């Protein structure tokens, strides 16, 4: 419902703390496909 | 011999630099001019020089003595304050950038023009250019379907440009006030992004998922083609399937990006930063033309022959006859019968096949007045009237160009990383510009526009002052105040 | 600056209270201070004559709390969600 | 030949003025035609090949 | 090193002479004639780009030939169709 | 086209530059002059 | 191909229905001259 706030103002994917999980910003900013969303749900993105 | 060679090289270098400077300064002068017209407006024609050209615009030329009516833009009191504070000026306007070089008068106008001209600048940039017709075309491109007008309707476009000699007069006599009407407007369907492409693959968040050919290949014993064998498929046309669900989004995603870059060492950012800084003023431009009407004033009226009812009928600029003030007191222009009737026997066989405005007279003044606040935000990033570092961009660019050219002449890169910068820029170009373009597109000052009544910030805040400010225009600062 | 007591207190506060309250979907994000450097140096001085009294009426162009001095920028465009009655003291503190 | 009447972006392109105003200015030429017209109402069909 | 300096000086003087003769030709001409193309009424035609890049690109590639290492933007999906057509009867791959 | 219409123009040399009244008369005569081209083509074979 | 590019469909139908512009997607006949002059139409691929 936040149609007055643009997606990408001060948001960019920088996962550094495993204690925090937010599987909505990645799917709302970059517009990842269903396969990418299900892959992220199955395994959280861990930077090698 | 080596010392003599180096001294000869240095003297040749400065000689060719002086020659380039002389050629650049001589290219600026054009001196084209246009012949006499059939009396502009109804009381003052456009004759040679600027003696009788500002007979009806003396009230504005009194405060415009800085430019002497020769291709120059003079803003309101804010520009006078900027000229006063030029000793410690924040923006790059005037003062010749820094103390290393720089001049005044003509060079100030040239650098102001080149600040706006960013798309093309390679040994030729021209001067005294008008960019309002293109803006009108871009605005009306998407306004033909949205419509959302009060009561006048118009759909023809050929006759809108056929009467160019009268259209120029209408532009120079009506656009003196940047205010407009019709309240709400779209003003955001353009969203000019930047053209770039990198990597590849498939469109994300689309209506298709690899189409059906990939699914058919996976579900059959075909497999993707080997990179080193290039084996196509022949079984895709054997089953004779009953068509599929195709989409035409690939053509839209392809776009049109085949332009070159006018800078060394590839890449394109010098024009990109200027364009994304200029586009930030769209909100201010939209805010500047929502509410406003023209009714005339005693101070404005100094010499009138047939414009007694023009101040009450709106903005006729000829007679208005009966139209114009249909709604409340005057808005927009619709209906041209007596104008063309008089043109067919008065101004027809002298000036028909020409172009709008000029480049040697005060014709771009209408564009300058409308861009009073649009060019103000071109210096600061967010567009704030505070201290900022936006004056050394040209100096940094020229220093970088000199460093690159000397490195190319003497060294051969080698140890300098050149692939990593290109690789990172390949994604930076498509990542940094789209976010700024989609950052903001709709101002939220609708209520404060008609509630605060602060649009008259260029002069004293009162009823009469606001009335004469919205009747005349930007109210440029008067002369005799160095 | 100080001893380790405040540091360990802050560490245990961040390692308990925040994870306890993060029962929904909130997570850490990034800032844009590099682009926001020429954004926070904004100061608006109301036009008030010297040695003059400011009227308290809600209809006048001298009320920062109301929409009579709403220059858009970013602060006044986020004011619609972050309405806060503030005065020039905060502006001068930010300037300094 | 073309000449599919005067219209907007919905006919062929009608988008010649994309990046025209970069380093062009206001070029001028000679005068050949005469007279002038006016815009009124909604246009319908035509022939200006 | 002396030979490389001599060649660099020769190319720099050649570029300077080309610029000088171009500017002299521009001075002789009454107006700066530039290519134009536009299909409309008597509007302002669009301005093309200067056609002086072959020498610059040749110099910039002679000064750097073992570097590059870039993906490269192709012009349409012609390569895939060409490879598919070639692999049918007499495959030749790319060969270069 | 031909002159004389509802608007009192009475022009003497403006016969084609005026859009409305000349177009409304010339659009009913040139609609049958549209060109058309149609011919078949086959790959056949490559000789020699 | 010089003779095969033109057939019974007009210059618009043969380009918007016969998949003539599938390889190089451009605008209608107004921009056809620009497309055939500038050439080198890019795509959404830049090789791996």
């Amino acid at each position: 419902y936040d149609e007055t706030i643009a997606t990408g103002t001060f948001f960019y994917p920088v996962p550094v703390n495993p204690l925090f999980a937010c599987p909505e910003h990645l799917a709302s900013l970059r517009g990842m496909t269903n396969a990418r969303r299900v892959l992220a749900k199955m395994v959280p993105p861990i930077p090698p | 011999v080596l010392d003599s060679l180096e001294t000869a090289a240095a003297e040749a270098e400065e000689a060719d630099a002086q020659s380039e400077e002389c050629t650049r300064t001589e290219i600026i002068r054009n001196e084209s001019i246009h012949p006499e017209v059939q009396i502009a407006k109804n009381d003052a024609p456009l004759q040679y020089d600027t003696n009788f050209q500002v007979d009806f615009i003396t009230l504005v030329y009194l405060g415009r003595a800085r430019g002497n009516n020769s291709p120059g833009i003079v803003f309101g009191p804010w520009y006078r304050t900027l000229q006063e504070r030029l000793v410690l000026d924040r923006p790059v306007a005037a003062r010749g950038v820094d103390c290393k070089d720089g001049r005044i008068s003509r060079t100030f106008m040239n650098t102001t023009v080149t600040c706006l001209q960013s798309a093309g600048r390679m040994y030729v940039g021209d001067r005294a250019y008008s960019a309002f017709e293109c803006a009108v075309l871009c605005l009306y491109l998407m306004y033909r379907t949205s419509n959302s007008v009060h009561e006048p309707q118009v759909s023809s476009f050929g006759n809108l440009i056929e009467h160019l000699p009268e259209y120029t007069e209408t532009f120079v006599n009506y656009m003196t006030t940047h205010e407009n009407k019709n309240s709400y407007q779209f003003c955001y369907d353009r969203l000019p992004r930047d053209q770039f492409h990198a990597r590849g693959g498939r469109y994300d968040q689309g209506a298709l998922t690899s189409h059906s050919v990939m699914d058919a290949l996976i579900r059959l014993q075909v497999l993707p083609p080997a990179p080193g064998q290039f084996n196509p498929g022949v079984n895709d046309i054997i089953d004779r399937n009953h068509t599929a669900y195709v989409d035409k989004i690939q053509q839209a995603a392809a776009a049109y990006l085949e332009r070159a870059q006018n800078v060394f060492l590839m890449e394109d950012q010098t024009l990109l930063r200027l364009t994304i800084d200029t586009i930030t003023a769209l909100l201010l431009l939209r805010r500047l033309l929502w509410n406003g009407n023209v009714y005339g004033d005693k101070l404005k009226n100094n010499f009138q022959l047939g414009l007694i009812v023009s101040e009450a009928t709106g903005t006729p600029t000829n007679n208005v006859i009966l139209r114009g003030a249909t709604g409340f007191d005057g808005k927009f222009k619709s209906g041209n019968n007596n104008f063309q009737f008089l043109c067919e026997r008065y101004i027809a066989p002298l000036y028909t096949l020409n172009r709008t405005t000029e480049l040697t007279e005060m014709f771009p003044g209408l564009v300058a007045l409308c861009l009073d606040a649009h060019t103000q935000l071109s210096r600061g990033s967010l567009g704030r009237t505070v201290i900022d570092i936006s004056s050394g961009q040209y100096q940094d660019r020229l220093i970088s160009l000199i460093a690159l050219e000397l490195e190319h002449r003497r060294q051969n890169v080698t140890s300098l990383p050149i692939a990593a910068v290109v690789s990172i820029h390949d994604s930076v170009m498509l990542q940094y510009e789209r976010g700024l373009g989609m950052l903001m597109h709709q101002p939220r000052v609708r209520a404060a526009l008609e509630e605060s009544r602060r649009l008259a910030q260029f002069n004293v805040n009162s009823d009469y002052d606001l009335l004469y400010f919205v009747c005349l225009g930007v109210i440029p600062q008067f002369a005799s105040t160095p | 600056h100080h001893d380790r007591e405040w540091g360990i207190l802050s560490k245990i506060y961040y390692y308990i209270v925040i994870p306890a309250f993060s029962r929904g979907s909130c997570c850490t994000m990034g800032v844009r201070y590099d682009r926001l450097y020429p954004a926070l140096q904004a100061v608006i001085v109301p036009e008030i004559p010297a040695d003059e009294e400011a009227p308290t009426t809600p209809e006048d162009p001298r009320h920062p709390l109301h929409a009579h001095q709403l220059v858009p920028n970013s602060l006044n465009v986020y004011f619609h969600n972050a309405h806060l009655t503030v005065d020039g003291d905060a502006l001068l503190t930010l300037q300094e």
